[PDB]
């Protein structure tokens, strides 16, 4: 189902800090609407910037502790058929 | 390194922070009925979405500032049980955050900047534990993006009565749906303190206060995102323009009855002046036939008719006198009248007008609303899922890079890897299903390849590059 891929770089180095997968939400896309982001042409479809009203939301899916202080990040939603 | 008058919780502190920091004395005592019964029904059971309700309005213009190139905050503070979904105590004293049902945010709605409470949507704040200080009851809390803060809490202190200069209460309290910026100026947490301190932990939400500027930025930004919405959303969107068209019709309808109002009054005075004006007449000519009837000695000052002459233009003159201002008033009651007549057409006009212009709009709503939409599971097929970054193979070892490219279609960025030492780059096709390799340096186009394999499917095409992205 729908996962969201979240990475994050270092602000100064750019450089790869880390990548975490929420759980699979199934057909349920209700999180893109929390942000905002309509589901033509962006599922499968790009990586998006975390912005700072975004982390608030974001937050209750991941282990990772969101700090956009220090990193910059990225989301992609991305969808593949059953579980993986 | 200040202090400040002890608040109460649900109250909006405003204050210029110092090179110390802010100062937060909070006036410990379960939160007022009315912001929590504002809590209570901005929870409501509506319809999945985040929620909100503006509690005070911001007037960056009202603040009494020290020096205008100033940075003011707003300090709002709430008992952390209200707030979270779990009993802050009940929690592992090693996490970093907490999930909340209701957090006190900023949002922009009417081209100006308020302090609302939202909910309705699964959330998270960080859990910031306080620091003992020099000062007893007086802690450090650092919060991501604000300044360090020195709490106090109360048991029992007074409590600031008023709002300062630049916060009002004075809003519109109705449940409305928070705005796509909603918190983008705002940065909150739950501050926990120290084992035995016996303090219980307090929510506190920091609030940049916008000027002139920043609001329209805000409000810009809320309309671009709404338009990009209601684009992506064809029903949605004819349902809003619908219920726009509704409220326009209505407002056309009190508008019509406004205007029959006033020109109902403009005949009423119209007539009563009028009636005014022909009395006031009627002495006029009694005085004018008089002035006549006594003219015969109008050349004899040694008579006695001649009193009765004089007398007459006098009381002529007290009569035209009169008739002036009687014809003034009716003269204004005459154009009041005449502009009501108008006035009122007009309104009929323009309500016929709305009539029309709400039946488009409820009969495109019902056309969009008969057309087949797609789900979301549909979407989810429209583009090619992208490899796991250690599933890609053939190209080494490759680690994930910022996305930078823009996306043809939709909002996103291409999703990028970092290959052979930094040099070369491969970019996700998910119209294709395959990776564009982009030499590091240069930016151009090295080919296809297949990330199951990692073989070459097309070679480079010198018209390419992502140099404009690195």
């Amino acid at each position: 189902g729908l996962k969201l891929d979240l990475t994050w770089f270092d602000k100064s180095t750019e450089d790869f800090k880390g990548e975490e997968y929420s759980k699979d939400f199934g057909d349920d896309g209700s999180v893109m609407e929390s942000l905002g982001v309509p589901f033509k042409d962006n599922v499968n479809n790009g990586c998006f910037d975390v912005i700072a009203e975004w982390v608030p939301l974001l937050q209750p899916y991941f282990n990772h502790q969101i700090d956009i202080s220090d990193n910059e990040y990225f989301v992609s939603f991305d969808y593949r058929d059953g579980d993986w | 390194s200040a202090v400040a008058a002890p608040v109460a919780f649900g109250f909006p502190a405003l204050s210029t922070p110092g090179a110390g920091g802010l100062a937060v004395s909070i006036s410990a005592g379960a939160l007022s009925a009315a912001i929590a019964d504002i809590m209570a029904a901005l929870k409501g059971p509506f319809k999945f979405g985040l929620w909100g309700v503006a509690l005070y309005g911001v007037l960056p213009s009202q603040i009494a500032k020290d020096d205008p190139n100033m940075m003011s905050k707003i300090v709002t503070s709430l008992p952390a049980d209200d707030i979270t979904e779990s009993p802050v105590s009940s929690l592992p004293l090693d996490k970093a955050t907490v999930n909340v049902n209701v957090r006190v945010v900023d949002d922009v709605k009417d081209e100006r900047q308020n302090i609302s409470v939202v909910s309705g949507v699964p959330m998270s704040c960080p859990v910031v534990d306080a620091k003992p200080t020099e000062r007893p009851g007086v802690f450090t809390a650092s919060i991501p993006g604000a300044p360090v803060l020195n709490i106090s809490v109360n048991n029992s202190t007074p409590a600031v009565q008023t709002l300062s200069p630049g916060v009002t209460n004075n809003t519109d309290k109705d449940v409305r749906p928070a705005g796509f910026t909603q918190g983008g100026n705002t940065r909150d947490a739950v501050i926990r303190f120290p084992k035995d301190s016996g303090h219980n932990a307090v929510y506190v939400s920091v609030s940049d206060v916008l000027s002139p500027d920043q609001v329209k930025q805000r409000q810009d930004e809320e309309n671009r995102r709404q338009q990009e919405w209601d684009a992506t959303h064809p029903v949605e969107a004819a349902e809003r323009n619908y219920e726009r068209a509704r409220a326009e019709l209505n407002q056309a309808n009190e508008d019509v009855a406004r205007n029959q109002e006033r020109q109902a009054k403009a005949v009423q005075v119209y007539n009563s002046r009028k009636s005014e004006l022909d009395a006031a007449n009627k002495t006029l000519a009694d005085a004018i036939a008089e002035i006549k009837q006594f003219n015969r000695f109008a050349h004899d000052p040694m008579a006695g008719g001649h009193r009765m002459w004089q007398m007459a233009g006098l009381k002529a003159q007290r009569a035209q006198t009169d008739v002036n201002n009687k014809q003034a008033a009716f003269d204004a009651a005459a154009k009041e009248k005449s502009d009501a007549d108008a006035a009122l057409s007009s309104a009929m006009e323009s309500r016929k007008k709305k009539e029309d212009k709400k039946r488009s709009a409820e009969n495109n709503l019902n056309d969009e609303k008969n057309k087949p939409r797609k789900g979301f599971k549909d979407y989810g097929h429209d583009y090619h899922p992208a490899p796991k970054t250690e599933n890609i193979k053939g190209l080494g070892d490759l680690k994930p890079g910022i996305p930078k490219t823009p996306k043809q279609n939709g909002g996103g960025k291409r999703k990028r890897w970092t290959g052979d030492k930094g040099r070369k780059i491969y970019e996700w096709d998910s119209q294709h299903g395959e990776l564009e390799g982009y030499r590091a340096s240069d930016g151009q186009h090295l080919g296809s390849f297949d990330p199951k394999t990692g073989n070459q499917l097309k070679g480079p095409d010198p018209k390419r590059n992502i140099k404009k992205y690195l």
